[PDB]
RNA sequence: CGCUGAAAGCAUCUAAGCGGGAAGCCCGCCCCAAGAUGAGGCCUCCCGGCAGCCGGUAAGGACCCGGGAAGACCA
RNA sequence: CGAUGUCGGCUCGUCGCAUCCUGGGGCUGAAGAAGGUCCCAAGGGUUGGGCUGUUCGCCCAUUAAAGCGGCACGCGAGCUG
């Protein structure tokens, strides 16, 4: 009696709402559904969590004073070239860049973790382009 | 942002006000632009102009289309002069006037694999008291064990010129409508007939 | 003794209340402030109040300023309010040119201040000046900028002046 | 705009404040003016 | 350095809020840059037999050759 | 210790800020000028020479200034000795 291995199956869309959520708890259930550890299929060497799609990423929210104190920080190799970036004007700038950071930061590394990274989707504002997908909305 | 093709015939001073102002002649026109860059075709603002002329018979199908869909002449090199919306069909000369201040992109002379002193203006090292083989050699190029590497950008030999360059501010001593040609101040990158871009200097 | 304290509403001021923001019309304009959630305002005829939730630090500090800082916005549509500024400094002094507001109190130049929305420049002497409108944070504001364009001087009465403030210089030479 | 560690009250006019997370000791004399720091 | 302002009748640049404010930071200037594997966008050109597979192909390109303020070679 | 080349100078720099100048400010025993001190500030700059192996320092003449340090008391598979 192995353990049971699913097949390929098709990934489900989801829709998620960035607006009114907190940042960190938000990315942490985007990453929970993006691994597919939501499915009693699931399997850690592959990639069979579900597609992701988010809109109004500028619409997130973060506690405290962090809209200033946290420093998205880059490094371009050069000396000096430590980039400091705080939360707003990331925000003005990137917001989607800055979900895209917090999920990161979330994914397990490795291949499989980039890919799944690929397999997530933000759109700051309300819109997206995946109606043909079939975005299904879920609530978190 | 008004700006014109051109290529640099040469250098010259000539005298103005009892001063022998140095120029650089530079035939610009005439220039016909080709396609407009439009935001809502390519998300901003710009125009492609052809110059100089090329032999119909040494181009592509695929240009010879990109002139079909436009309405030129088959015309060698082609340029975007950003956030340019000529009225006209094809810029010249006069959309400038002597006295008018602009910037000129162009390609440096290449110079090849450039030593580091002809490239970075290092010291290099003496030419006796024992100089050993190190005469125009960077010294040291980095540090010991802490951190132990080389930190990227660190000035080296390599290729100095060959490079799209853009001296500014630079002056319109004089226009010249019949020739197409224009008279700038100082000195312009790139040789004698290397293409440059004739640009309005974003100084103020 | 602040929050505790009622609000009068004397007409013609249209005390709005929205969620977390008031809208008043007076007779002297129009406006509106935001206001806490967290606040409730007693909005009854003639006197408006409002009603800290809990005793909190956070809600008799937003209890007061929320009940004074309505009042002086209603007090602004209704009356609106002034800042005066006594110019000194000798040949220093202004002069109203439309809207914008002339001043040289010595510099290699004048210098002109433009009124934001509203926003008047009363100049009843080049040498005093009011600067009046429904706001009350606003009149203090701009001439806030005005009395900081000529600060007053340590050694001597030559500076932008409030109206009573007290002229303490120390001696010099 | 004395700054130091132990901030204090000179005279009874110096009133103190804790102004955005730092402790002042304002007053009228600008002597008595300190920063916490 | 401020304006408004409670907590705390007063006052308070702060707690709500708003402003000014530096060779400083970001942008703005110049250059690189879609291996930006997120490989972007726009224009123009090309059109059979045994997800494929073969075929010569179209566009086009390469080799070759004359070179070149392009260049170590390559490019 | 079956090797981690040791001072100094040269070349090349990169970085910290406990800032010398340049930017901003507070107080003053700040009349103005020049100042003193402290706060914010590391973008850029921070000279040439005589002596000495020297670093250091003194001195000459200047400068806005002629910063202190870290980087194996940086840097010898880069030079010198
Ligand atoms: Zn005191």
């Amino acid at each position: 009696m192995k353990t049971y291995v699913p097949k390929q199956v098709e990934p489900r869309w989801v829709l998620i709402d960035a607006e009114g959520k907190t940042l960190g708890r938000l990315a942490t259930k985007i990453a929970t559904l993006l691994r597919g550890k939501h499915r009693p299929d699931w399997t850690p060497n592959v990639a069979m969590g579900d597609f992701v799609v988010v809109v109004n990423a500028d619409k997130i929210r973060v506690t405290g004073k962090k809209l200033e104190q946290k420093i998205y920080t880059r490094y371009s190799g050069y000396p000096g070239g430590l980039k400091k970036i705080p939360l707003e004007k990331m925000l003005a700038t990137h917001p989607e860049r800055v979900l895209e950071h917090a999920v990161k930061g979330m994914l397990p590394k490795g291949p499989l973790g980039r890919r799944l990274f690929k397999r997530l989707k933000v759109y700051a504002g309300p819109d997206h382009p995946h109606q043909a997908q079939r975005p299904e909305k879920l609530e978190v | 942002m008004k700006g014109i093709l051109g290529v640099k015939v040469g250098m010259t001073r000539i005298f103005r006000d009892d001063r022998a102002v140095p120029v650089t002649v530079i035939l610009a026109g005439p220039c016909p632009v080709v396609q407009r860059r439009t935001p809502e075709k390519d998300g901003y603002t710009a125009v492609q102009l052809g110059f100089l002329p090329q032999n119909p018979k040494r181009v592509n199908r695929p240009l010879k289309g990109h002139f079909a869909k436009a309405g030129v002449e088959p015309v060698r090199i082609l340029r975007e002069i950003r956030d340019f919306n000529p009225e006209g069909d094809t810029v010249t000369v006069e959309i400038f006037k002597p006295g008018e201040r602009v910037d000129v992109t162009g390609t440096s002379k290449g110079r090849g694999f450039a030593g580091v002193m002809k490239r970075w203006n290092f010291a290099g090292g003496p030419d006796s008291h024992g100089a050993h083989k190190i005469h125009r050699h960077p010294g040291s190029i980095g540090n010991r064990k802490t951190p132990g590497r080389v930190y990227k950008g660190k000035k080296m030999a390599g290729h100095y010129g060959a490079e799209r360059v853009t001296v500014m501010n630079l002056e319109v001593v004089d226009v010249i409508p019949e020739e197409n040609l224009l008279l700038v101040k100082g000195a312009v990158p790139g040789p004698n007939g290397g293409l440059v871009i004739v640009r309005e200097t974003k100084k103020a | 003794r602040i929050g505790r304290l009622p609000i009068p509403v004397p007409k013609g001021v249209s005390v709005e209340v929205a969620p977390g923001r008031v809208k008043v019309k007076g007779p002297k304009g129009e406006l509106e402030v935001p206001v806490s959630p967290e606040m409730r305002v007693v909005v009854e005829e003639g006197v408006v109040r409002v009603e800290r939730p809990s005793d909190e630090r956070r809600h008799k500090s937003l209890h007061g300023l929320t009940r004074t800082l309505i009042a002086n916005a209603v007090k602004g549509v209704s009356e609106g309010y002034s800042k005066e500024l006594l110019i000194k400094g000798i040949g220093y002094r202004a002069r109203l040119v439309g809207r914008a507001l002339e001043l040289t109190v010595g510099f290699s130049h004048p210098v002109v201040v433009e009124p934001p929305e509203g926003i008047t420049f009363e100049v009843p002497e080049p040498t005093r000046v009011r600067v009046s409108g429904i706001d009350k944070q606003k009149v203090g504001q701009v001439a806030a900028n005005i009395r900081a364009i000529r600060k007053p001087s340590a050694y001597h009465e030559k500076g932008i002046y409030y109206a009573g403030e007290p002229v303490r210089l120390k001696p010099g030479k | 705009m004395k700054v130091r560690a132990s901030v204090k009250r000179i005279c009874d006019k110096c009133k103190v404040i804790r102004r955005h997370g730092r402790v002042y000791v304002i007053c009228e004399n600008p002597k008595h003016k300190q920063r916490q720091g």
